[PDB]
């Protein structure tokens, strides 16, 4: 006594892993007690299928399509270029070696390490369900202040510890991760020499999380103009634009924009 | 062409479970393209549907099924009851305290043994809890010149630590476990300068891993009554087993069996050293009767040829003098 | 900080009817608050696209699809074939016409009966046709005893009524509705000076301006896509639901015409078999041929059931019949009459 699934109510879904790694496609409808002779199911990908960044799974051709124009899709992994505040999951715990007050302050552009002698940690425990990198851009102006970036291990064992100065602008760093449940640790402890520039850090980009991620639109100010940006670039001074668009609009004369 | 599959085939499973924590009770044949017009999927439990010890899920209708006789289910946890080799996930690290690599808990047996001279061997297991569990195990404190320590660390490795000393029994041990991916330790140190007395672990078991486990047939030597049971009972001696017997089979005369005996084994014939001598109290007349007794677990059949028998004594011979502090009377038993 | 959905996560919807009659096909999550960046609306249908019987409305491009094979749609409109109960909506109101209360139109079995006797059994349906449409319904009229009206007030309830005799088969009968609320009426009376009179299959056509696809009942099949009634599966075979083709059964089960499942096929029995006597031979003699009855099922193999008995003995025929003479009589002229030996 119920209609056939169209194709506009039937969601196809996988079932859950089993010990040896195979996946049901079963087809599910939105609600339940809508259709009824629905789709058979069928063999999945092997609870390892990853689309790569700018790519998505397309559940009904089991493959990674090319997203959209103005569209990033951030792949397998995460990124925190925004510090508003503290990102979730960052614990900015500070342990003196009082200066409870003193920790890694998030300025909006990026996040600046202590100035002072306290020992401030940037804890960031993540599970990788791949094995995956971490990508971030450390400014380190001054030697005084010494930064430590060291991968913690899924049983807590400790695992190139220390990084060197970035002079000439921003540069860039990276680490391999591991299957376990790796805890990244970003700590700074500043010499009392009487004098120092905090560290600073932006771009953290881990890969491996979460498996196979979704397209997300732009954001305001960004433009992406093919399909399968792993990145919405910025618009160029004195233009603007907003959330999906594939190009930045020309600003007026009358108007200014960084 | 496929036909519809009868009730041998289709298999109810679970999607993936999504952000509000929903999950489909898809109806899935064992192999792909078999039949059409299956089960409508229904509503799941929320994710978090956890059968207490010795219960399984049953796909049928969603709820907690009582097992059948003979077997366990060992409830939403594991058991590491077996220590012949190391135990997969067991990590025996083995540090300098500051070469001593060479000591490392040990699995000796049915037991697991700490490192008598002076060097840290740490016993690392790191599991994921999904659900808030504990931790129960068995730990034997014979000395103190080694100490155990047992800390419990946090997903963000993030650490009461010591334990106590046991006396006679095995006594038990058991803390609490949060959600993270804990990571436990159990490491002893050997300060003492002169020795030593290892110390033992036994029945390690954490709860709240899986959100469900699956009846498992009982292991030889063990017997299972009632269902339900979260463990097999050891068959007592002279009984064996095998697996899912619900009771325990009684042995032969002629073969002795150990207390969880998977088979019996014939029994020898007895020897001079089965038998220990001994004398019992005096008489009226002063004159004691010695009796000899065979072992408590003595293993032995008196009907084998080359077996000697129990020798005849009893024979009433003069005590010596009573103990100091005791006067005997007519009857020579001494009283204080 | 929302996602961009996918195809699997956004559903097209029309838009409600405006004056003019312009719906935009916008697109609306399945959920409210898990995606944004929905596609743009696009113009819909102008609230008037009926799609033929056996098809249904596609979202995606707004055309009908010809629906898939082993499903029916029915189109735009509705169909009453099972009687077990009466359907929702039907009123069969009965009253005196001037106790037969207790007599109405009765939900008989697959068909439903009239009243047998002398009273006004009324079965009304209500039904608000959308679009201009029709009414398709088969009625068996065996004697006219009881007289069969079927009138159908229009909107404004206001109203070549009475339906001439059926002999032989069921018959068909079909006429014209309006857009209006149309409210059909079954009413029989008997003037007792019976057989009840009994109607099936009421198709009643441009209701919803839409319909979807069905899976096909047990016992139905099938073949070829965008069928408006799902066929019937042959006797001896049986399907389920969704079957392309029936399914033929074993031979110790024997199944009806358009059933679920089959019945295991009972041992003869002496009431299976009819006895009979075919013509004469040569000699004048006719050998006695005992037959099964065509829908036998029943199996030989099966213990405790009697065989066809062994039959065919030749037997002298009587005299054969008047105005024949003779052993393959044939009809003697006119002008000469015959009592069966001569001429
Ligand atoms: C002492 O520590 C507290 C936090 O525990 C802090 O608020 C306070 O400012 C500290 N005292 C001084 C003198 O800095
Ligand atoms: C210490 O050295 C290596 C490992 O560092 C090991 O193979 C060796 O056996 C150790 N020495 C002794 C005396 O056990
Ligand atoms: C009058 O009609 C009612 C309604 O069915 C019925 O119950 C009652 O028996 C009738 N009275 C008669 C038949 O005298
Ligand atoms: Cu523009
Ligand atoms: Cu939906
Ligand atoms: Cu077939």
């Amino acid at each position: 006594e119920l209609h056939a699934c169209k194709e506009s109510e039937y969601h196809f879904e996988y079932t859950a892993c089993d010990s040896t790694g195979s996946r049901w496609r079963v087809a599910v409808p939105h609600s339940p007690g809508l259709c009824t002779s629905l789709p058979d199911p069928v063999k999945g990908t092997e609870c390892s299928f990853s689309c790569n960044a700018g790519e998505f799974l397309d559940m009904k051709d089991q493959s990674c399509k090319p997203c959209a124009e103005g569209r990033y899709s951030l792949g397998t992994g995460i990124r925190f270029d925004e510090w508003d505040e503290l990102p979730h999951g960052f614990a900015s715990l500070s342990a003196n070696l009082n200066c409870t007050s003193s920790k890694w302050v998030p300025r909006g552009d990026y996040i600046a390490s202590n100035t002072d002698e306290c020992t401030a940690t940037l804890m960031y425990a993540v599970n990788l369900k791949q094995s995956g990198t971490v990508n971030f851009e450390y400014y380190y102006p001054d030697s005084s202040i010494i930064f430590e970036f060291f991968v913690q291990n899924d049983q807590c064992q400790p695992s190139s510890r220390w990084m060197k100065t970035t002079e000439k602008g921003w540069e860039f760093h990276s680490v391999e991760l591991n299957r376990g449940n790796n805890v990244l640790y970003w700590r700074t402890t500043a010499f009392s020499v009487w004098s120092s520039k905090p560290v600073l850090v932006r771009n953290i980009a881990i890969t491996g999380v979460a498996y196979t991620s979704e397209c997300f639109p732009c954001k305001p100010g960004t433009y992406a103009a093919k399909q399968g940006s792993p990145f919405c670039k910025l618009c160029p001074a004195n233009y603007y634009s907003n959330k999906g668009e594939t190009s930045c609009h020309p600003c007026d004369a009358d108007k200014y924009s960084e | 062409e496929l036909h519809a599959c009868k009730e041998s085939e289709y298999h109810f499973e679970y999607t993936a479970c999504d952000s509000t924590g929903s999950r489909w009770r898809v109806a899935v044949p064992h192999s792909p393209g078999l039949c059409t017009s299956l089960p409508d999927p229904v509503k799941g439990t929320e994710c978090s549907f956890s059968c207490n010890a010795g219960e399984f899920l049953d796909m049928k209708d969603q709820s907690c099924k009582p097992c059948a006789e003979g077997r366990y289910s060992l409830g939403t946890g594991i058991r590491f009851d077996e220590w012949d080799e190391l135990p997969h996930g067991f990590a025996s690290l083995s540090a300098n305290l500051e070469n001593c690599t060479s000591s490392k808990w040990v699995p000796r047996g049915d037991y697991i043994a700490s490192n008598t001279d002076e060097c840290t061997a740490t016993l690392m297991y790191a599991v994921n809890l999904k659900q808030s569990g504990t931790v129960n195990f068995e730990y034997y404190y014979p000395d103190s010149s080694i100490i155990f320590e047992f800390f419990v660390q946090n997903d963000q490795c993030q650490p009461s630590r010591w334990m106590k000393t046991t006396e006679k029994g095995w006594e038990f041990h058991s803390v609490e476990l949060n959600r993270g991916n804990n990571v436990l330790y159990w490491r002893t140190t050997a300060f003492s300068v002169w020795s030593s007395k290892p110390v033992l672990v036994r029945n390690i078991a954490i709860t709240g891993v899986a959100y469900t486990s699956e009846c498992f047939p009982c292991k030889p030597g063990t017997y299972a009554a009632k269902q339900g049971s979260p463990f097999c009972k050891l068959c007592p001696a002279n009984y064996y087993s095998n697996k899912g017997e619900t009771s325990c089979h009684p042995c032969d005369a002629d073969k002795y069996s150990e207390k969880g005996s998977s088979t019996c084994k014939v029994r020898p014939a007895c020897t001079d050293k089965d038998y220990f001598y001994t004398h019992t109290a005096c008489d009226a007349q002063g004159e004691t009767q010695l009796m000899y007794k065979w072992a408590i677990p003595k293993i032995c059949g008196e009907d084998l040829e080359g077996a000697v028998k129990l020798p005849a004594s009893g024979v009433k011979t003069r005590c010596p003098p009573c103990n100091p502090g005791f006067f005997k009377t007519d009857n020579s038993t001494c009283e204080p | 900080e929302l996602h961009a959905c996918k195809e699997s996560e956004y559903h097209f919807e029309y838009t409600a009817c405006d004056s003019t009659g312009s719906r935009w096909r916008v697109a609306v999550p399945h959920s409210p608050g898990l995606c944004t960046s929905l596609p743009d609306p696009v113009k819909g249908t102008e609230c008037s696209f009926s799609c033929n019987a056996g098809e249904f409305l596609d979202m995606k491009d707004q055309s009908c699809k010809p629906c898939a094979e082993g499903r029916y749609s029915l189109g735009t409109g509705i169909r009453f074939d099972e009687w077990d109960e009466l359907p929702h909506g039907f009123a069969s109101l009965s009253a005196n016409l001037e106790n037969c209360t207790s007599s109405k139109w009765v939900p008989r079995g697959d068909y439903i009966a009239s009243n047998t006797d002398e009273c006004t059994a009324t079965l009304m349906y209500a039904v608000n046709l959308k679009q201009s449409g029709t009414v398709n319904f088969e009625y068996y009229y065996p004697d006219s005893s009881i007289i069969f009206e079927f009138f159908v007030q229009n909107d404004q309830c206001q109203p070549s009524r009475w339906m001439k005799t059926t002999e032989k088969g069921w018959e068909f009968h079909s006429v014209e509705l309006n857009r209006g609320n149309n409210v059909l009426y079954w009413r029989t009376t008997a003037f007792s000076v019976s057989k009840p009179v009994l109607v099936r299959n009421i198709a009643i056509t441009g209701v919803a301006y839409t319909s979807e696809c069905f899976p096909c009942k047990p016992g139905t099949y099938a073949a070829k896509q965008g069928s408006p009634f799902c066929k019937l599966c042959p006797a001896n075979y049986y399907s389920n639901k969704g079957e392309t083709s029936c399914h033929p059964c074993d031979a110790d089960k024997y199944s009806e015409k358009g059933s679920s499942t089959c019945k295991v096929r009972p041992a003869c029995t002496d009431k299976d078999y009819f006895y009979t006597h075919t013509a004469c031979d040569a000699q004048g003699e006719t050998q006695l041929m005992y037959k099964w009855a065509i829908p036998k099922i029943c199996g030989e193999d099966l213990e405790g059931a009697v065989k066809l008995p062994a039959s065919g003995v030749k037997t002298r025929c009587p005299p054969c019949n008047p105005g024949f003479f003779k052993s393959t009589c044939e009809p003697c002229p006119y002008g000469s009459y015959s009592n069966g030996s001569d001429c």
